[PDB]
RNA sequence: GGGCUCAAACCACACACCGAAGCUGCGGGUGUCACGUAAGUGACGCGGUAGAGGAGCGUUCUGUAAGCCUGUGAAGGUGA
RNA sequence: GGGGAGUGAAAUAGAACCUGAAACCGUAUGCGUACAAGCAGUGGGAGCCUACUUGUUAGGUGACUGCGUACCUUUUGUAUA
């Protein structure tokens, strides 16, 4: 046991999605929001 | 690995073809293919590996059908309305070598190499040519 | 040997000064001096001073002869610009660049 | 916390411009022009790996045609003869024989001529 | 009227292929050995042997 | 004297003492391979044409070294469609030295 | 387009050949299943926008670190 | 404003001064380029030059030639004028 020898179990921790960070990430240029419409807008949310 | 013909070591022969009684297009294909070097196993698409062709008796070339009066050669002078047309028959009477020269030029590539291959074609009106020192070998198609 | 003189911040454009520099490149210093003395260009008055300063460096720091020297290297580099404002017709303000250049003349006997 | 992009961005741009070496004008000096040229050159290079195989085969076939016609056969008749007599020499080697080993190429053509009839 | 495309540096320098300066016709006096413009009074003040401006 | 052999889906015209780069062979460095698919053996005016194989002919080579060709870059770009993938490639080869050609 | 007319047109028949990133060959990578409690074998796959899923690189800071490297040359810059 | 001298470990640390990137502008050398048509590359490829490893090599250039209408966005669809 060492401070540079400690891990969490596989699958315990994951990276968050980072949209709009280029083509290769799979979330580039729209962030998974599609093209237009309210849902693509900043603050665009449909009321419950 | 595959062989390429060096322009410095290309063997080029001289051939003389008699155009008397020959169909213009069918004689022009043999001339065009021998100016390209397509008859040589050393053929390279970017190298002029072809032979020199001397054509004699150019006015005696012939066209089938009614093409003697109907085949028309057009050119434009760059001026508005500057379209000019001449007959096969009247072009033979005026510039007979231009007939064979035109049929070969359209059959060659339209690039610097094709203009190089054209420079190896010598067309003459009489039965004699000035290149006797090159001793062309008669090439009857 | 090769000796150089440099004038930094010559108040003239590098494009204008390069026309004079192209005339004296590769010439014997005596000929180049006579060409610069009778040129109608403003750059030749400035260039001639740099050339004869290089000749003086070759004759003092290295002890040469003017008749053995030739202009081996001459080049003009762009220097610091000075930024100015010129008024135009309808309140438009236009930026004026006041160009300067670095003139380097190298003489060599070789 | 705060991450400057200068060092990493310079390394990225220099890799592209190094690939644009030898290109004309802005295609070798200006990053956003050089970037397009490096991508397009890559598209061409991928496509020309395919085209090279076609171009060389067309060159072999033309030389085999010229070599075989010097021996009284057209290309199409020689290939059919080289299948009737089970000769599996490929066109790259056949085109090398027709230029460099003409006696060997003549023997193969005669073997194809005999097989046809 | 203005360019649709920025002119390339090659094209800029090609227009300037006619901008090179010419050299004047220089002569040497014989009375003094002095360099002057051909057909001009010398900077010392001599023309074809004789002093004309006398400073 | 040259022979035509088949190696790795391709054919090569080979002579004695020639160095070749063929598709990777599962033969250790320094061992001697014997090519049996010989299509044409020519000793000079003594051309032997296999139908398809020259009967009783063997070309013997020696594995000089293994290695990878210069890297090739693979780029797939679809303009206006937000798509680009890159890929490198280095093809394995085996360098052989033709130590003998027998008719 | 050149040019073409017992065609280099049209009709019929036949035997050849060319022709793609299709198929085969040779070498390599990868996905999913199955056999493997293994290295790996077998089969079938592997164009792709929006979009979902998976696996990573790199950058700055903190710990590991009063460690390790470093004026016998750090970071940075510029070539191979 | 420079060239020397000198100071300094270092002056291309010289006061607009640590490092000193890019655009952009030059000088030098090598090769190419004035009968040639277009996204300027890519595939093939001669010659020349340089360096050693002295030609199955490395680097630079690249005649000639096949193919080839930037990118982003937005769109049913864009070389798009
Ligand atoms: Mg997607
Ligand atoms: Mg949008
Ligand atoms: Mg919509
Ligand atoms: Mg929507
Ligand atoms: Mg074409
Ligand atoms: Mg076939
Ligand atoms: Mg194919
Ligand atoms: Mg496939
Ligand atoms: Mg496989
Ligand atoms: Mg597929
Ligand atoms: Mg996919
Ligand atoms: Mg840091
Ligand atoms: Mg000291
Ligand atoms: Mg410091
Ligand atoms: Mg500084
Ligand atoms: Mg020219
Ligand atoms: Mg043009
Ligand atoms: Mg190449
Ligand atoms: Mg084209
Ligand atoms: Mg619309
Ligand atoms: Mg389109
Ligand atoms: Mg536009
Ligand atoms: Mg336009």
């Amino acid at each position: 046991m060492q401070l540079n020898d400690l891990r969490s179990a596989p699958g315990a921790r994951r990276e968050k999605h980072r949209p709009g960070r280029g083509i290769g990430s799979g979330l580039g240029k729209t962030g998974g929001r599609g093209h237009k419409g309210l849902t693509s807008r900043s603050g665009g949310k449909v009321a419950p | 690995k595959t062989y390429t013909a060096k322009p410095e070591t290309v063997q080029r022969d001289w051939f003389v073809v008699d155009a008397a009684g020959q169909t213009l297009g069918r004689l022009a294909t043999e001339i065009a293919r021998r100016l390209r070097g397509k008859h040589k196993p050393e053929y390279t698409p970017h190298v002029d590996t072809g032979d020199y062709i001397v054509v004699i008796n150019a006015e005696q070339v012939r066209v089938t059908g009614a093409k003697t009066t109907d085949k028309m050669y057009y050119h434009h002078s760059g001026f508005p309305g500057g379209i000019k047309s001449i007959n096969f028959e009247k072009l033979i009477a005026k510039a007979p070598e231009r007939v064979i020269e035109t049929a070969v030029k359209g059959m060659l590539p339209k690039n610097p190499l094709g203009r190089d291959m054209y420079r190896k074609l010598k067309v003459y009106k009489g039965a004699s040519h000035p290149h006797t020192a090159q001793q062309p070998q008669e090439l009857k198609i | 040997m090769e000796v150089a003189a440099k004038l930094s911040g010559a108040r003239i454009s590098a494009q204008k000064a390069r026309l004079v520099a192209d005339q004296i490149r590769g010439k014997k210093v005596g000929e180049a001096l006579n060409l610069l003395a009778f040129s109608s260009k403003k750059a030749a008055e400035i260039m001639k001073k740099v050339l004869e300063s290089a000749v003086a460096n070759a004759e003092h720091n290295e002890g040469a002869d003017v008749d053995d020297l030739k202009v081996s290297t001459v080049f003009v580099n762009e220097g610091r610009s000075l930024k100015r404002i010129m008024p135009r017709a309808k309140g438009r303000a236009d930026r004026i660049v006041k160009r300067s250049c670095h003139i380097t003349v190298k003489v060599a006997d070789k | 916390a705060r991450v400057k992009r200068g060092v990493i961005a310079r390394r990225r741009h220099k890799k592209i411009l190094k690939l644009a070496k030898g290109y004309y004008g802005a295609r070798s000096r200006v990053f956003r022009v050089a970037k397009q040229a490096v991508i397009k050159a890559g598209q061409y290079a991928y496509r020309d790996r395919r085209q090279r195989k076609r171009q060389f085969r067309a060159l072999w076939i033309a030389r085999i045609n010229a070599g075989a016609r010097q021996n009284g056969l057209s290309y199409s008749r020689l290939i059919a003869g080289l299948k009737k007599a089970a000769i599996e020499i490929d066109r790259k080697v056949l085109a090398d024989l027709a230029v460099n080993e003409k006696a060997a190429f003549t023997a193969i053509v005669e073997k194809a001529k005999a097989s046809l009839a | 009227a203005v360019q649709q495309n920025k002119k390339s540096r090659s094209a800029r320098d090609m227009r300037r292929s006619h901008d090179a300066l010419e050299s004047n016709a220089l002569s040497v006096e014989k009375s003094t050995g002095e360099v002057h413009l051909r057909h001009h009074v010398s900077p010392d003040g001599f023309y074809r042997g004789r002093k004309v401006v006398d400073k | 004297m040259y022979a035509v052999i088949v190696t790795g889906g391709k054919q090569h015209k080979v002579t004695e003492g020639e160095f070749l780069k063929v598709e990777k062979l599962d033969v250790a460095t320094g061992e001697a391979i014997d090519f049996d698919r010989v299509l044409l053996v020519a000793n000079g005016e003594d051309v032997k044409i296999g139908l398809p194989v020259v009967e009783g002919a063997k070309v013997t080579a020696e594995v000089v070294s293994h290695g990878r060709h210069d890297k090739v870059r693979i780029i797939k770009f679809r303009r206006r469609k937000h798509h680009m993938k890159r890929q490198g490639h280095r093809q394995w080869f085996t360098e052989i030295k033709i130590t003998g050609i027998q008719a």
